[PDB]
């Protein structure tokens, strides 16, 4: 249960001032708005970036971090100790992440060079092996941000085949701009303008919101 | 999970990270600390040796220099590599459970524990030698090296907190450091000085600490007027709420 | 537990029972301790720093304690308050706290360039203090007669003589006790001390996500 | 700000009172080492001893005391000892020359009369000390040291330490 | 690889804490011996200097002023007779230089450069026994004095502070050798842990 | 002439070394004080003299 208590941000416009929302229950919901508006400031406060300055949003279920975060990675270490660098940080056992890391680079597939420091490292197996650190998690609610992977037909077609596996038995938040992914997964929308936020239980009527408002 | 678990992983985690990227190579940065106070040692001595064998005929020159040195080596590396703990690691900020704070913490316990770490071999090594390795007054020299420790740590706070928009200040602080390396009198002994620049030299709480800790280290060692415990104490404690407030003040402003 | 600790019990903690222990403690179980001071010299009569520095060494000695002791009875004395336990010299104790005790209460200073040596005397009794501090300067002044009569003997009339610039002065009110000053400074430490408590404190519950 | 300013311009030239300082310049010297007499000297005219002398000489509390508007530089009725040897230590200043060893007395006092006196009772008392000093060495088996005054002490006109103007200034940069 | 794992943490702090603090604890409440200090404060003059204070100095911690003490008061016998204490006896059968280095243990001289005055602190199992040591070594030092000054073809030694008889031992100091322990040790328990888990990291 | 050339000299040489120009920065303040631009420089002892030949 996500629920928004009059959280205030401020980035001197304030882009979000003691509002209140409510969410659904298991039921796939996707952030949707315009880019600048506060969207990025919403999803960065609920994947817990940032702290309201007032207000709060409580969840009795834990929330995964956005997936595709370049920056979540150090540049003077490589995959392996930063998988482990995290994982430590979430407090899992040995055996834990051992498999943690087994199959993190069963996913990346870049043996060679693997221990490689982000310094000296491509942007194609940055991705690969972000994505399969944010896959290797176990949660119920993720924040895809951008794309699901980086490479050729059969490097997507798996990930999302994969994805598919991993959030038939959960929910999934999607945050982007082509509408045919959010037509075949999500189900209700929310969008966000200028700080205040409608909820939609059909995208039909998002649709017309882009057209007309944006 | 309890809020303190939470941060205990958190400060392993990172002071794993920075030990990490500390060690080039196959830790080849051990070689370097190992190699600055030996060189020190060398370069002093054969300068200084008959300069203190004229100064005071009770305490050989090695054990002074490395009881003045070590301190120092210690609150210089906690005020410089402290400052830098905030930007380096500010893409580490996204997982929800690093903090400013916690990169700062590590640094210091891991500055902490290699500076330590290099007394104590240091100390056995000059022990084994043949000189003096037994301080006369234990629990005295070890509340003037936490008090150290407090201060070095509070100012590198201070410093990350004030300067994480001005890197020149970082740069300036840098080069102000080296005098403090004169003006503590971690080289020579302070008495042979003259009494006119007395007291512009008791508003520095280092050279009150350094020559604290040498009292508590050899046996009857003088200490001259004004060189009480008790304006270190009140200036570390100050900078260290200063330090605290202007990071809960400037909290959220860190990415 | 470390996470139910609040705000109010952090200040009755730190703050509060510290000041009404030292205030209780200053404002009533606390002894007045007037001071006598006087500044002296010893010069010869028909080198001088030697025999200054002898005098600054003979004043915290051992045998010139018996003998002050044994003639105004120290040791009856410093015990008479029995309010203030952290001043008083508690009967038996040993001889070597009873000479720390009696090196604490007398206080020697030595001007180097003037060659001056003060001495300040505490007491209960400013009449003791007084008293005291005359018995010192005559005991120092015979210890350096005798010195000056034992060397010249051992070869085989006073040679040497101590200046007084300043008589040991009767005190009128106490000097050492400084309740008010200890109190402010004691406060302003413990509210510095509360305040990087309570700042750690919520630095550490930031991390309760 | 303002309160703080209208309260001590109207104590300053309503309420203080006056202090004239008279200076003398002396030195020790053998008739027939000089340092050493100079520097007990100088811890004499700060001395107890001294101070009573000039009490029961000048009376210097009930001088002292004769104002009433100015309770800041008042010497208050009943005061401790102690404080009354602060205060006359306040008073009297005391400076020392070392490469020319000479000794600069200021007295103060809301008297020039009684200022001079002052400052000529303490050059007499400390000739008199200097004197007694060495004669009691002299005669502890059984007049050869002399004061010279380079700037015999002066009578002021006007008086000197209440600089209302110049403090007000100072405050005015606080 | 196993073997840093075998610590698990727990075995490792009973190791480096709880065992050193009890065996200390054990050995100064239990076995410790009492060892009282008599102290006493003297110079030379000339009977009408620095020098002849460090021959003095030098004198006091030789070899033949410890002969002529253990001759006359039997040094040897008395420092064996606390049998409790394995650590400050004096065990017998000893060496000439192992006597030498623990009589020079016992037996502390200081000096300052200012005053020019020599303290002498004599230990003891008994405070009679550390007085009386004291005396003599005054006394011998002032007779080598003289007979230096007789053979050289007139001095005479300054008793600032004379031979005191303690009341209680001193040295001996438990409680705050145990604080020393107890910080020494979690520093080092501190210390040791941090590294056996980092290489326990690195290892696989 | 000197100057201009140490300058150029190090601007080639730490092109890629930002933390030359740092340490060079640094030790930049100690030739402030072995020069003897504070103070006159016959007030040394001989011994030291030879090794201040080199600056």
């Amino acid at each position: 249960m996500i629920e928004l208590r009059n959280l205030t941000k401020w980035y001197r416009r304030y882009v979000f001032r003691n509002l209140n929302f409510r969410f659904p229950d298991d039921v796939s919901i996707g952030l949707i708005g315009r880019n600048g508006a506060g969207k990025s400031t919403l999803m960065r406060l609920l994947g817990g970036i940032e702290a309201p300055n007032e207000g709060e949003v409580v969840t009795d279920v834990s929330i995964s971090w956005p997936v595709g975060l370049s920056g979540g990675f150090q540049g003077s270490l490589t995959a392996r100790e930063n998988v482990k660098f995290v994982c430590r940080i979430y407090g899992t056992s040995h055996e834990d992440m051992l498999r943690k890391v087994r199959f993190v680079e069963e996913f990346a597939e870049i043996g060679e060079h693997f221990d490689l420091p982000m310094k000296t490292y491509s942007s194609g197996m940055r991705s690969r092996v972000a994505f399969g650190l944010s896959m290797a998690f176990d949660f119920d609610y993720y924040l895809i941000d951008e794309a699901m992977a980086v490479g050729d037909a059969q490097f997507r077609a798996k990930s999302r085949a994969v994805f598919d596996s991993r959030v038939g038995q959960a929910n999934m938040i999607l945050v982007s701009h082509n509408m045919n992914d959010i037509k075949e997964y999500c189900d209700v929308v929310v969008l966000v303008d200028q700080g205040q936020a409608t909820l939609y239980e059909d995208v039909e009527a998002g649709i017309a919101a882009y057209q007309g408002s944006l | 999970r309890s809020p303190w678990q939470i941060q205990q992983a958190v400060l392993f985690a990172l002071f794993l990270r920075e030990l990490k990227t500390r060690l080039g190579g196959r830790w080849l940065g051990v070689f370097w600390v190992l190699l600055e106070p030996v060189a020190h040692i060398a370069v002093m001595t054969t300068l200084f040796s008959l300069a203190h064998r004229a100064a005071m005929p009770s305490i050989e020159y090695p054990v002074f220099l490395i009881t003045g040195l070590i301190p120092f080596f210690m609150f210089r590396g906690l005020v410089t590599r402290l400052m830098e703990a905030i930007d380096s690691n500010r893409g580490l900020f996204a997982y929800r459970q690093v903090k400013p704070i916690d990169t700062v913490i590590a640094r210091a316990m891991l500055e902490i524990s290699l500076q330590s770490i290099v007394y104590l071999i240091a100390l056995g090594t000059l022990g084994w030698l043949g000189f003096h390795f037994l301080p006369v007054r234990a629990l005295e020299l070890a509340g003037v090296s936490a008090v150290l420790i407090m201060l070095g740590a509070s100012l590198g706070l201070f410093f990350a907190v004030v300067t994480n928009e001005i890197p020149q200040a970082r740069a300036i602080v840098r080069i102000s450091l080296l005098p403090l390396y004169f003006v503590s009198g971690v080289i020579f002994p302070v008495h042979t000085i003259p009494p006119q620049y007395l007291p512009l030299l008791q508003l520095n709480p280092v050279l009150h600490l350094i020559e604290l800790s040498r009292a508590s280290f050899f046996p009857q060692y003088r200490v001259l007027q004004g060189i009480n415990l008790a304006y270190p104490a009140g200036f570390a404690l100050l900078s260290l709420f200063l330090a605290l407030m202007l990071y809960r003040l400037r909290r959220h402003q860190l990415a | 537990l470390v996470s139910r600790l609040t705000a109010k019990r952090l200040q009755w903690a730190l703050v509060y029972l510290p000041m009404l222990v030292a205030t209780v403690y200053f404002l009533v179980f606390s002894a007045d301790r007037y001071v006598s001071e006087s500044v002296i010299t010893v010069r010869q009569t028909s080198a001088s720093r030697e025999d200054t520095c002898y005098l600054q060494t003979y004043i915290h000695s051992m045998g010139l304690l018996q003998k002050l002791d044994q003639q105004l009875k120290l040791r009856e004395h410093f015990g008479t308050p029995l309010r203030d336990p952290l001043f008083r010299l508690w009967g038996g104790t040993s001889q070597e706290w009873f000479l720390e005790y009696y090196r604490s209460r007398v206080e020697v200073l030595m001007d180097d360039i003037c060659g001056l040596l003060t001495v300040r005397v505490q007491g209960f009794e400013p009449e003791f203090a007084q008293a005291l501090n005359r018995a010192i300067l005559e005991e120092s002044e015979r210890f350096v007669n005798e010195l000056s009569h034992r060397m010249a003997r051992e070869q085989g009339r006073k040679l040497k003589s101590l200046v007084v610039v300043e008589p040991p002065v009767l005190p009128e009110i106490a000097e050492y006790p400084r309740r008010w000053y200890n109190l402010a400074t004691l406060l302003v430490v413990c509210c510095l001390i509360y305040g990087v408590v309570s700042l750690v404190v919520a630095t550490i519950r930031d991390h309760q996500d």
